[PDB]
């Protein structure tokens, strides 16, 4: 999946997230006032679900919201560079902090150092490493590339910099504490939260297909974990962590809302409470 | 810029109205206005400037065309408080003397 | 457009328009542009106006733009001088009051030499104490150091037009004549003087 | 941590939780109508985020809520058993029930029988012990000190009381069921819920520092799980489950709200819907 | 720490120093007019101490001052190309001189030239090296890189260019006076003042963390000495001694004021008397 994220992404993402929030709040309101009748719920929503109070939509229909989402996504994640890097937008338009991430870190992503001295397998929430040769205490065995935050549980034959059970840094590295003979095993489990949101995976699966049909060459169907890892990997290096969260919120919310407009079920708290 | 110059002609120690009007050549209208506005929000002088913000509250209704935001002509805020660009209270430690007025 | 006269469709001017699906989005970004002071002029102090002069290379015409902030370059290796940079800046500034603001398609002149090094030099050579304006820099570096014929020869090289083509074309398009007149150029062909071009009496 | 909980902790907690819920609801109310202009969201919240009608609070700015939270926390959990006459406490018996716990029990807390007979290692949600010496069927192996409720999965070479896969008692005990020699290993996994509220873990980490910079002699930064284990261990023996629930709800809500008033993101459901 | 100081730094630094001085003046004024009562000191300060009226600060709360400090600091010292056009930056033709430095030079920075012929250790007020081989008279053994100013006391087996007790140059160098055998020890103590100020170090510790939590990838918390040495080393070569003083005054005034707004204690004289 190849995509070019510019320096204007947070500004577009704020508008996108506001549109998604308003669309979801309308669905819960329409959903609360449906009375069983000849007209189905799909028609009932499609007849009044697009009337929302928001500038920038040129239609009072769900098609208008869908096209607004499409154009915002294309401008933010696929078009490329807009304007010189010195163009000043943050000063006049401030953005709103997105909700904190809630996705549990199950398949935490790590990279082994060069030398082929270690064997890596994955588990539910931990990683265990097998040593092919003798290793001296106090050297890198692993390091995470996908940021993570939370508590730490059940470290064996390794030491992680932490105080009071809480990890000190968002990118911990695993180091040994005792010299290990070959064929030893060292484990590290974390009760932590990765980048993303954990609710609304059924909606994401069909929304990503909906928006991959249109951008066929750029976006491909995939799981939420892979999508978010690639989106985080494509973020510009010279960008704050306060804006990366704003970009990622819209990046995951757009497929969720697209799939929500098809399967007219509820909405996740993260999309609604923006 | 002209309003700011007329006001500043009576508070500056040295420059007269003509001297401030002459500043048009080595600068722009916006830049000269910014300079005089910064001079009117200093420790010695504080003259509140009327300001306004964008407005986005609309009551929903079915319509065919698009909608947009407009500034509010009046300088009061949605909660009734006054909106000022530099300071909330007038506090100037001198008198306005310009051309004998 | 016919309203855009015929100057906007000259060989040295390039038309730009973003992708059709992104046009509504680009319109609201440039609005935040005018809400800020993201524009430059000639009658303004260089101290901040030098920051907002960022020429870019035109790989493709499908690029978004603000009429008061955009300066284009051709992807070449030649490096222009300071006088050429000021001449092109004055030309581009005085040429944008014929911009067609109703039709989405904007038109900008394209410089045939690189302008980045001179812009960086000026931006690093500028301090808080100095009060120089872009117009004053243009005057003291072009009008008072070169003849009108030499300045016209320089200007032509930046816009890839033979000085003969520009001189002949001024006779057909009054808009170009006004644009050149705003730059202190005067074209009187009635007497057989040594030069057709001269600078305008100031003050 | 060192801290003493007095007999009137439920009364203080029932006011602290109400104040926290009020502040969170006001935060979302102001977050819904943010103008998105030249002012940032921090200035907007500092200007209109206060509560004006609650007895006990002396300022209409957020600082008033912060100072009230500080007073209530110090009175309820710290060494000074000071009864706050400033807030109006009329009945110390009436206590609105708090929402049920939602924290998954990943690192379950267990203690060995003291015979030095088994080795203890941890995992994502299960504990597993290895017999150092020979053990006969029908004797204690492990017992949990942190109360736990939920289901039981993957019980091998051990027995727990269960009805239809559900745990019977809140403190299950693991007893071997077969004569098992030669350093064998038994496992016990639980799909259960411990004490506390999993949601809003990011705000807890930033709020515990805020309230430890003030009560540095009594409170230190740490993870949520250890904080709750110690807080539950410090509860008086003469305490019902109806009251300890309120005490623990306030004990977790105070750091979460303190950290939420700094990072103006959303609020967890268990704080809003108290 | 990675940072790029631009040419426009003095203009930003003047505004930052003025804002910090105004904040300190307001803090002391509100600290003298506080009468003990129902409201705590922080509530009193929040209501009136925050109000300060300059172009570009749009709030009567301390949050506005905090955001203004953040924006000015990011514009002046951080990597992103940002300039705040909203402040009184247009009329910065003349800059008021900042107060002179008062930080004692306890750990002064020197560099051994080459050849590993000397071993360096430090002391509270003096430096000393051990010659590992024969040395000729009148050659360079060490030279300072961090500028100092003051008197010289207790120089042994060396010489410095000083007349009347005062060092003639801001970068003194030490040279041996007599050919000396291996294992000889040369010492030099200085009663001088290095760059930066001394008062307010408690506020610096809690302000550097505050402004490091925001720019989490750009600034790392550390002591004042290393901070100032890195700031001086990152200054451009083509800068006068008058503008660098303003830049280095703002670079320290920002963290100390950020920490002062947290702990509502007094303010340093150099911050206030700008």
């Amino acid at each position: 999946m190849n995509l070019e994220i510019n320096n204007f992404a947070p500004a577009i993402s704020s508008i996108g997230s506001q549109l998604c929030s308003l669309s979801a709040q309308k669905l819960l309101t329409c959903r609360k006032q449906y009375g069983n009748g000849a007209k189905s719920f799909e028609e009932f929503y499609a007849e009044i679900g697009g009337i929302i109070g928001m500038m920038g939509i040129n239609s009072q229909t769900p098609s208008g919201i869908r096209e607004a989402i499409y154009r915002l996504y294309q401008s933010a994640f696929l078009f490329g560079d807009i304007f010189p890097e010195s163009f000043g937008i943050q000063n006049t338009q401030n953005i709103k902090p997105p909700p904190g991430f809630t996705a549990p870190a199950k398949k935490l992503e790590v990279v082994l150092p060069q030398g082929g001295a270690f064997d890596l397998i994955y588990n539910n929430g931990e990683i265990r490493v097998t040593t092919t040769r003798n290793v001296q205490a106090g050297d890198l065995v692993c390091t995470v590339t996908f940021p993570i935050q939370g508590s730490v549980i059940a470290t064996r034959n390794c030491h992680v910099n932490e105080i009071g059970g809480q990890l000190t840094t968002t990118r911990p590295e695993i180091i040994a504490s005792v010299p290990m003979p070959a064929r030893t095993v060292i484990v590290a489990s974390f009760d932590a939260i990765e980048i993303g949101y954990g609710e609304g995976d059924d909606l994401f699966a069909i929304g990503i297909a909906i928006l991959s049909n249109r951008f066929n060459g750029q976006i491909t169907p995939m799981s939420r974990h892979n999508y978010m890892t690639q989106m985080f990997a494509n973020l510009p290096a010279n960008m704050s962590e306060r804006d990366s969260s704003a970009v990622l919120h819209f990046a995951q919310a757009a497929p969720v809302v697209l799939g929500m407009m098809e399967r007219l079920t509820g909405a996740p708290k993260w999309v609604l409470d923006y | 810029f002209i309003i700011a110059a007329v006001i500043w002609a009576g508070f500056s120690a040295d420059d007269s109205y003509a001297d401030i009007m002459r500043r048009s050549a080595r600068a722009s209208d916006r830049q000269n206005y910014d300079i005089i506005k910064a001079a009117l929000s200093s420790r010695k002088f504080k003259l509140p400037r009327a300001s306004t913000t964008l407005f986005d509250e609309n009551e929903p209704v079915v319509r065919r065309y698009q909608i947009g935001r407009v500034y509010a002509p009046f300088p009061v805020d949605r909660y009734g408080s006054p909106v000022y660009s530099n300071c909330t209270k007038v506090e100037l430690a001198s008198d306005y003397n310009a051309e004998g007025f | 457009m016919n309203w855009s006269k015929a100057i906007n469709f000259q060989p040295f001017m390039l038309e730009t328009r973003p992708p059709l699906t992104t046009i509504p989005i680009m319109d609201q970004l440039v609005e935040i542009g005018e809400r800020s002071n993201q524009k430059w002029s000639m009658t303004d102090r260089l101290f901040f106006a030098i920051r907002k002069i960022n020429p870019i290379f035109v790989t493709s015409s499908q690029i978004p733009s603000k009429f008061d902030y955009t300066i284009l370059q051709m992807p070449t290796q030649l490096i222009a001088s300071l006088k050429e940079t000021l001449l092109f800046l004055a030309f581009s500034y005085y040429l944008r009051e014929y911009q067609d603001k109703v039709g989405q398609m904007k038109f900008y002149p394209v410089a045939m030499k690189n302008m980045i090094p001179i812009v960086n030099y000026l931006k690093d050579r500028v301090h808080n104490n100095f009060d120089t304006t872009l117009e004053q820099a243009y005057r003291q570096n072009v009008v008072h150091t070169l003849s009108a014929s030499d300045a016209f020869d320089l200007l032509s090289g930046m816009i890839a037009t033979t000085r003969l083509d520009l001189i002949q074309r001024t006779r057909i398009c009054p808009e170009l004549l006004n644009v050149l007149n705003k730059m202190s150029f005067i074209l009187i062909y009635a007497p057989n003087r040594p030069s057709i071009l001269s600078w305008k009496n100031q003050s």
